[PDB]
């Protein structure tokens, strides 16, 4: 948040979850980041630049999270055709 | 006759019996001289109840394992069962049967080997 | 009966939006919903919107995001007149600095903003923030 | 996928899945576990599709490499098929297993001597092994198990079908999980065949 | 001298980050919403600015054959006026220990409030970011938005919660039994801190996720520590 001032106000900014697009508290505690490691997908060996994704407790509470998840990893890799 | 041992008893008895393990008999007056010597015993009444109860253990350990309890030669077995069984390698005799609409799938795998099949009768329960 | 059919449509979108859906189902369609959605998305609230048609009365197809977090009816319609309208503005909004109180004028339908910058008053609909 | 043949099905596999009964799957559906399933038997049984079971393995399998460090990702089963299945993946590669009844409270605790704190966990069967993962929301755990056809789905983040009511379908799977995460991590990869067998990673059986 | 000092060990992975000094902020911690389980970390970030405020000191009792017995249960409140506060509860047999109980059980439950303006922006906030509640069995406060130099217009107890928030201006309105103080002293703690889970136009820009402190501290935390 910017005031008129240009000051940059507010002690953080909190992260926004990709599950449903809402934002976690800082006590939530079934909100998880969930680090998948990327390949070169021409031998099947790690290289390097993680995909890191997270996810909001209160989907993962009803249990949602198995096909958000899935929707995705379906637009990147490693899946692309399920 | 009453009573049950107390768990002062149950409870160093479980140690002693595992630390010297090769050192017990399946004779009371043996064990008895053993645990005197090889450990302080505040009493001597106690030191009778406590003998009697190792000796009591190490009647059953030698016909397989106690729970809460585990000796060098059991966890030696349990690990040699476990890095392999003695039972064959195979998986199960390296042949595939199946049934319509298994098949079906198999299709949708894109692949289509080694066809054998059995034919499925109606219904479900009846 | 569907006596306000204005108040049917957004209680769907409310409860949607809770559960975290993002494709709903509206119906009856009217152009009185159309407008109405056409100002939520400018603003960016909600995404774009697909019209199926029939011969009957038509359904509504929407794409939302989890931006929305309240829109309501106000039942029934009052009249503002713009003085009125700090008094309406107050409590309906959250803040100061957000949210819209949405209402029809001869001018035709926008938001509070818009409205005083046209002169003129009208008859209120709904809001949302 | 994407990646030639390196990351997608091979012929071999589709052998030791059918030998071991992976397919078939129970009589029962969830609505959230109908989206691997293909359709239903003659039989009552309901038959979970092969295709849908090997990507699953695959983006599983990334996330338990991503870690820099592996001997925290805590592998836990309770049920006695998932025991010996378990020890030998916990050996093969870097993890901490919990094997039989898992005592409660142990990473919502501070004081205790069994304390852990590991970062993922990989379970057997949700329903059999329901007091850890009511805990992993406790600590901000990811989750990831084997789910049958109609294990309940909450909290866990990724499933991997199988049919897992026994047999030789339980040791079979934890043998392919781990066969997978050391050619993407390790050097055990030349796409030709591993010399561990999934025999000794089956159920130790009531023996002769 | 002739005495040394020692104080902190930690046996918790989070803390051993902070005790070898990799995390420098409460702002870290908040941002993966890690748990806190000790009580000195907080009081390391901070502990330079914490207040306490003994609410109240209520006795409750239950019965026996033998008659009564009693139990001292206590609220105290701990803030910085800096934006960070929180709160809680605690009882034991006797009175001194069950204050100084409910001070280490306050010191875990901090948490950030966010701050906002009246609707014109001059730097440094001064009210709350938008008009919330938060009830706690039929207790309930809506914390309003404030022009500068209204000052907190509250009853006594929510007052001290709001002040040491930090908060300098707000209009509050309550509902239902408020004599019953444990019940409205939770209901502002509860309204304050739905702040930051509130989301306005201003955070619709995208986040851009970074690695976990955990993550990319690992290599020290395997050497021997824990």
């Amino acid at each position: 948040m910017q005031s008129n001032a240009g000051e940059f106000v507010d002690l953080y900014v909190p992260r926004k979850c990709s599950a449903s697009n809402r934002i976690i508290g800082a006590k939530d505690h079934a909100s998880i980041p969930m680090n998948v490691a990327e390949v070169d997908k021409v031998t099947g060996r790690f290289n390097g630049q993680s995909k890191t994704y997270a996810i909001c407790g209160a989907i993962r509470r009803m249990g949602e999270s198995d096909d958000s998840i899935l929707r995705l990893a379906k637009s990147h890799g490693i899946v692309s055709q399920n | 006759m009453g009573r049950v041992r107390t768990k002062t008893v149950k409870k160093a008895a479980r140690v002693i019996i595992e630390k010297y393990y090769t050192r017990l008999g399946n004779d009371f007056h043996t064990n008895k001289r053993v645990c005197e010597e090889i450990a302080i015993i505040p009493s001597k009444k106690l030191r009778n109840k406590i003998a009697g109860y190792v000796t009591h253990l190490m009647k059953r350990i030698q016909r397989g394992p106690v729970r809460g309890i585990s000796i060098k030669l059991q966890e030696e077995e349990r690990e040699r069962r476990d890095n392999y069984v003695p039972e064959v390698s195979a998986l199960d005799q390296e042949i595939i049967e199946v049934d319509p609409d298994t098949k079906e799938m198999l299709k949708l795998l894109d692949f289509g080997s080694l066809s054998n099949l059995q034919v499925t009768q109606p219904t479900v329960g009846m | 009966v569907r006596m306000n059919v204005l108040a049917d449509a957004l209680k769907s979108i409310n409860n949607a939006e809770k559960r975290g859906k993002r494709q709903v189902l509206i119906r009856p369609c009217s152009k009185v919903i159309v407008r109405f959605l056409t100002v939520m998305m400018k603003h960016g609230y909600i995404g774009e919107f697909e019209i199926i048609d029939d011969h009957r009365a038509g359904k509504i197809v929407v794409n939302l995001t989890g931006r929305l977090n309240k829109c309501g009816v106000i039942s029934p319609r009052f009249d503002v007149q713009l003085k009125d309208l700090e008094k309406w503005q107050n409590n309906l909004l959250p803040s100061r600095q957000f949210g819209f109180i949405v209402l029809t004028t001869s001018a035709g339908i926008m938001d509070h903003e818009e409205a005083r910058r046209k002169h003129t008053g009208g008859k209120i609909l709904g809001f949302f923030f | 996928s994407g990646a030639l043949d390196v990351l997608q099905m091979k012929e071999e596999d589709v052998l030791k899945f059918l030998a071991a009964g992976t397919h078939l799957g129970g009589t029962n559906l969830d609505f959230q576990m109908e989206q691997y399933i293909y359709k239903r038997k003659s039989d009552g049984i309901y038959i979970i599709n092969l295709k849908r079971t090997w990507e699953k393995l695959l983006l599983a399998a990334r996330a338990i490499v991503a870690i820099e460090n592996p001997a925290d990702v805590s592998v836990i089963s309770s049920r006695n098929t998932g025991q010996r299945a378990v020890l030998k993946f916990a050996a093969a590669t870097g993890a901490t297993p919990i094997a039989g009844r898992f005592t409660p409270g142990t990473f919502t605790n501070q004081i205790q001597a069994a304390f852990r704190e590991p970062r993922l966990l990989v379970v057997t069967d949700p329903r059999a092994d329901h007091q850890p993962l009511t805990e992993a929301s406790y600590v901000n755990l990811p989750t990831i198990a084997l789910c049958n056809t109609d294990s309940p789905l909450r909290y866990v983040d990724i499933a991997i079908p199988c049919n897992n009511k026994g047999a030789h379908s339980v040791g079979l799977m934890w043998w392919m999980l781990a066969r997978e995460v050391l050619r993407m991590r390790g050097t055990i990869s030349r796409e030709h065949p591993w010399e561990v067998m999934p025999d000794l990673y089956f159920y130790r059986d009531p023996e002769e | 001298g002739k005495a040394g000092d020692k104080e902190w060990l930690p046996v918790t992975k989070l803390g051993r980050l902070v005790k070898d000094m990799k995390i420098k902020s409460l702002e870290e911690i908040y941002l993966f919403s890690l748990p806190i389980k000790e009580s000195e970390i907080i009081d390391f970030f901070l502990g330079a600015a914490l207040k306490d405020k003994v609410l109240k000191i209520m006795p409750v009792q239950k019965q026996t054959q033998a008659g009564q017995r009693t139990r001292f249960k206590a609220f105290v409140a701990i803030g910085d006026y800096n934006g960070h506060v929180g709160l809680g509860m605690k009882c034991s047999k006797e009175v001194a220990t069950a204050i100084r109980g409910a001070i280490i059980l306050a010191k875990l439950s901090i948490v950030p409030v966010r701050r906002g303006y009246w609707g014109n922006k001059i730097g440094k906030p001064h009210t709350v970011r938008c008009k919330v509640t938060g009830r706690c069995g039929s207790v309930l406060v809506r914390l309003i938005p404030a022009p500068r130099g209204t000052g907190i217009i509250s009853a006594p107890v929510p007052k001290k919660l709001l002040l040491m928030a930090g908060i300098d201006d707000c209009y509050t309105s309550a509902g239902g039994c408020t004599a019953t103080l444990g019940n409205f002293a939770k209901a502002t703690f509860d309204a304050i801190s739905k702040t930051y889970s509130y989301l306005t136009p201003d955070l619709w820009k995208e986040t851009v996720f970074t690695k976990s402190p955990y993550q990319e501290f690992t290599d020290h935390l395997v050497k021997t520590h824990t």
